[PDB]
């Protein structure tokens, strides 16, 4: 809803005097204060403020003054691409989240979630979700609902081959641990487990560190078999993969460090049989509803908190700047 | 190449050592010299032989 | 007594200009990612660097790569992970950034530096911090290069020296007086050099 | 015009004529020449031993030491003679080339049963 930005604290939409400032700090190497960026923010009204704002934030990220990106710029900015159109510009931020710093490490999470969720999108949605999720998440009462869209999209969505498609599929059903019951999820993270602790270990020399940014240790397949052996206490798509892939000096490696390279029949023949079990023993969609349907409270009182203990920083701010340059 | 590095390691780890007790030996060296009291002896027996 | 006043303005012109000009380490230090070589110098690199440079990054980098510049994200070296399994990676806790490049690349930062599991804040010099050898960790999979859960006397020929000395004196004493390396660690071979003797370049 | 007196740096120079290998200490700092502004000219060293192999030395340690206590860095051949002087531990690289010389005659031995 809308409702979700009334505290804006407008000052001129006319980009005059805050682009000279900024004309004036960059020649003068002088370090940018918070307070310009957050007033262009929130004098947005337009593709070409927008445009503006981004590239001065993308300097203020190479000017004397990397740091000083207070949340409430990345606030007011995630809530005005939200309320106007949150389209490209928003989405390249998302899929960058370097070179202009949009940390959305509040309750801008479930802002986005409910936004892409309620109003029912589909890839765009989906790519933002990956590109935002693919570093930190879950937190904020929105996790159930970011699981829910990521199975869903996953269980819509199963195909690889790729390279990148496989990586970016591991580091997105990485972090995601909860979902105690569920199956293909399950199988597609096995999958991905055995994939890039291959890559990392019985594969080429080169992709080794670049490629994944994991641990250096040789037991990766430990963790796939810490994985089953949790959710068979009391498999198909890895089970497809290995079926498929049945039929086919500088050493930057320790000689201790030996990799488990002769293995493949008796460890096929484990993951069969360890398959079978599990499908004598043990869609997730109606089971993520009924847990949702306790959850989802949006509580905005914490958002309205954050704004006005912000908005009284700023204004902190912007008087001690103006006695500084009055009395000096 | 690893005992040499073992043995390099020891031998830093002992010439260290050994540097410590040099600043030592500079230490008892000052004192001897200074606070040796036959000098300070000489020079008030030569005082009173001046007075 | 008559200074000579051109010698000593033109030195001071020319400390002057050398000092003001003072080039952050990315405008002439701009590290390629092909020919594995730098402007301005001009001078080749070591055989390893014949893909350490293109095969990883930098360390302020790889930390600006995650959110808030990596205020608790680990991250290892790929040198000491090759030739060390302690602890010996970078904790960060306090990283200054650099305003002279994109990607957040060429930097001084300093912080926690645990060695052989001694979490040491604002330790000594800190080298092997500014080259394209290092590993990425995130949030996921925190902890995994925790890995780790000389005082002696005289040599024999001190020994008989003293030993001989003493008899010309007087007794023999066999005895010896005892040393300690309390002061300085126990560096390996494998240990970042000290900056003492290094200005700059 | 201005010294400094601070961290030292021994450099070596092994210069003379033809047919005459002799040492030549020189104990300055690092941003110094060797005949120009140093901190203490020490006499040279004898490499080679005099008649009847018999390499006499002699220790001038006596300022060495109080310039280490204030602070003196040392090079490769003050460090290998102090190690193998007597003060020192015996020098590890002289031990290591000890042991590379007992592989070379072990290898010699594997050649004398290898080719005849
Ligand atoms: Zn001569």
């Amino acid at each position: 809803d809308s409702h979700k930005w009334e505290a804006r604290e407008k000052e001129h939409y006319c980009l005059a005097d805050l682009a000279s400032l900024m004309d004036k700090t960059f020649e003068r190497k002088l370090p940018v204060s918070s307070l310009t960026i957050s007033r262009l923010i929130d004098n947005i009204s337009s593709r070409e403020e927008i445009d503006h704002a981004e590239y001065y934030l993308y300097k203020f990220r190479h000017s004397p003054n990397c740091w000083y990106l207070r949340n409430w710029t990345i606030h007011t900015w995630i809530r005005q691409c939200l309320k106007y159109d949150a389209q490209d510009k928003a989405l390249y931020t998302l899929v960058n989240k370097v070179q202009y710093g949009i940390f959305p490490d509040n309750f801008t999470f479930n802002l986005l979630m409910d936004s892409f969720i309620k109003k029912e999108n589909y890839k765009d949605a989906l790519s933002v979700v990956f590109e935002v999720m693919m570093q930190e998440a879950f937190e904020v009462p929105s996790t159930q609902l970011l699981s829910l869209y990521v199975l869903f999209h996953c269980l819509a969505k199963k195909t690889d081959f790729s390279w990148e498609e496989e990586r970016n599929f591991g580091a997105s059903l990485l972090l995601p641990g909860l979902k105690q019951k569920n199956s293909v999820g399950f199988s597609s993270q096995l999958y991905g487990y055995a994939l890039l602790g291959k890559v990392e270990l019985q594969q080429g020399l080169r992709a080794v560190y670049h490629n994944m940014p994991l641990i250096w240790k040789p037991g990766y397949l430990d963790r796939a078999l810490q994985v089953m052996e949790k959710v068979a206490a009391s498999e198909a798509l890895d089970v497809l993969g290995a079926v498929l892939k049945a039929l086919t000096k500088l050493v930057e490696q320790l000689d201790i460090e030996e990799t488990e390279q002769s293995k493949l029949p008796q460890y096929l023949e484990r993951f069969k049989a360890l398959h079978s079990k599990l499908q004598a023993l043990g869609l997730t969609t109606q089971l993520v509803k009924e847990k949702l349907s306790t959850c989802e409270a949006e509580d905005i009182a914490t958002y309205e908190q954050n704004l006005q203990q912000w908005h009284l920083d700023l204004v902190q701010l912007i008087q001690r700047e103006q006695q500084q340059r009055e009395q000096a | 190449f690893f005992v040499l590095m073992e043995r390099y390691q020891h031998y830093r780890q002992t010439v260290r050592a050994l540097r410590m007790e040099f600043v030592s030996e500079v230490q008892r060296k000052v004192h001897e010299a200074r606070a040796g009291v036959l000098a300070e002896r000489k020079a008030l027996k030569d005082a009173a032989e001046h007075r | 007594v008559r200074p000579r006043l051109i010698a000593e303005l033109a030195r001071r012109v020319r400390a002057l200009r050398e000092q003001l000009n003072r080039p952050r380490d990315s405008q002439l230090y701009a590290v390629d990612y092909e020919t594995l070589t730098r402007p301005f110098s001009g001078r080749r690199l070591p055989v390893r660097a014949w893909a350490d440079v293109r095969r990883e990054s930098r360390l302020l980098q790889l930390l600006g790569r995650l959110p808030l510049f990596g205020l608790g994200r680990l991250v290892t070296r790929k040198s000491w992970l090759w030739q060390h399994d302690e602890p010996c990676y970078w904790r960060l806790t306090r990283v200054r950034p650099d305003y002279t490049a994109q990607n957040l690349d060429h930097g001084k930062a300093w912080g926690i530096l645990t060695f052989k599991g001694k979490t040491e804040s604002e330790a000594r010099e800190i080298e092997h911090v500014m080259y394209h050898d290092w590993r990425l960790v995130p949030k996921h999979e925190e902890e995994a290069f925790t890995a780790f859960t000389a005082s002696v006397p005289y040599p024999p020929l001190l020994r008989a020296m003293i030993i001989a000395e003493r008899q010309k004196n007087g007794d023999t004493s066999t005895e010896e007086p005892m040393l300690n390396v309390q002061r300085i660690r126990m560096e390996p071979w494998d240990y970042p050099a000290k900056q003492e003797d290094k200005g700059r370049a | 015009k201005a010294y400094r007196g601070g961290h030292l740096t021994i450099r070596l120079a092994l210069g003379g004529c033809t047919n005459r290998p002799f040492y030549r200490i020189v104990a300055a700092h690092n941003k110094c020449p060797r005949d120009g502004r140093f901190v203490e000219q020490l006499g040279s060293y004898d490499p080679l031993p005099n008649s009847h192999g018999e390499k006499l030395v002699a220790l001038n340690l006596d300022r060495i030491r109080h310039w280490i206590g204030c602070g003196a860095h040392l090079s490769k051949p003050m460090e290998k003679l102090l190690g193998l002087a007597g003060f020192f531990p015996l020098h590890p690289m002289m031990i290591t080339n000890a042991e590379r010389l007992r592989r070379k005659r072990a290898r010699e031995v594997l050649l004398a049963s290898q080719k005849t």
